[PDB]
């Protein structure tokens, strides 16, 4: 399994990847992904049980989310695998991410809505149905309500940071896991979602495709930052309340620990990935 | 760590209320998600990854979010 930048997708991985996440959608299985997303951002508070944000496990937990999106693909597809989104590269509303055949553009300025591409509502192929409001089309401000996707200086001094993550091991903490999720410092994770805007600013961003390839590329950067880093790995490593300790099991699954999903070469490998 | 002040206003035409609970926030009588962080400041579920001073500024984001929409129960 590949993980590709999705500026590489040929035409054709292109139109495998939008079909694959379209019949998911058609049969129901897309939206319950939206749905153990939106429960996991309301329930994971700082100062209590804290599973896929604001915590250590907000990277192994995303990693097991996409593992099983990407299998959902695959079941209806073999050939897909999910690419990820370099935005400190693609970082313009022209980037082709955002062409017609791949994602679609920003949403018209009068309701957000998104006008073009194979997520369009106008295509009748992406209902919004798990949401907040009585909105069910597609939306997105891109570069709307904030104006700049990080750097590569930015993502740079993120990895350099040493210790994955630190008591509290909330959105408080000092750490690498805090800083690339980016309740501190100057923000990754977090402003990348708020510049697309729309839907994916919000508890039911996998709504959008792009989730999976902001994530996947969040993914990578974990990935990175452990070649940069050999010496260092997950904590907690035990006896931490309400946080998920390196051996012990995360919901929803349950059978899957932080430990299981360190290496991701056990279930997929990137078309490149920097050594140490 | 005591909570918030309650409020409530019109905002862009649309009545927002926060009150403490551990702190509720209605948008035209609908509850709207929202959620504190560590550092004090507040999100809600329409912008949960744009940490905003206050639940009042949580509750404005969201009707600037929905730009009119109802919201839908939680
Ligand atoms: O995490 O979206
Ligand atoms: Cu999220
Ligand atoms: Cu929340
Ligand atoms: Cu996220
Ligand atoms: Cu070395």
């Amino acid at each position: 399994t590949v993980r590709k930048n999705q500026a590489t997708l040929t035409a054709d991985e292109k139109r495998r990847f939008v079909a694959a996440v379209l019949e998911l959608k058609r049969s129901g299985r897309y939206d319950e992904f939206v749905r153990t997303h939106n429960e996991f951002i309301m329930s994971d508070t700082d100062s209590g049980e804290r599973t896929g944000h604001r915590s250590p496990s907000f990277l192994p937990w995303h990693r097991r989310f996409l593992l099983d999106f990407e299998q959902a693909l695959q079941s209806v597809d073999s050939s897909v695998t999910l690419p990820y989104w370099d935005w400190s590269a693609d970082r313009t509303v022209r980037a082709s991410l955002w062409a017609p055949d791949f994602l679609g553009g920003t949403g018209r300025s009068t309701d957000g809505r998104v006008m073009d591409g194979p997520f369009a509502a106008s295509t009748g192929n992406w209902p919004i149905n798990v949401r907040v409001d009585s909105r069910t089309y597609l939306r997105r401000s891109l570069g709307g309500s904030v104006a700049e996707l990080p750097t590569r200086a930015e993502v740079e001094s993120v990895l350099a940071i040493s210790a994955y993550d630190l008591p509290p091991y909330n959105s408080a903490s000092e750490g690498f896991r805090n800083h690339l999720e980016g309740w501190r410092g100057v923000n990754l994770h977090n402003r990348v979602h708020v510049w697309v805007g729309g839907q994916m600013a919000t508890g039911v961003s996998p709504n959008d495709p792009v989730f999976w390839l902001h994530h996947a590329y969040v993914d990578k950067l974990w990935a990175e930052w452990q070649r940069r880093h050999p010496d260092s790995a997950y904590v907690p490593t035990g006896g931490t309340p309400d946080v998920v300790d390196l051996n012990e099991t995360m919901k929803p699954w349950n059978t899957v620990r932080p430990a299981d999903l360190l290496d991701h070469t056990a279930y997929y490998t990137f078309d490149a990935l920097e050594h140490h | 760590p005591a909570a918030p002040e309650s409020f409530d206003e019109v905002y862009k035409g649309r009545r927002i209320q926060g009150r403490p609970a551990g702190y509720e926030v209605f948008v035209d009588g609908v509850q709207l998600h929202v959620m504190r962080n560590a550092d004090g400041s507040w999100i809600s579920v329409v912008s949960h990854y744009d940490p905003v001073p206050t639940p009042r500024a949580a509750a404005r984001a969201a009707v600037d979010e929905l730009q009119g929409a109802p919201l839908l129960p939680f």
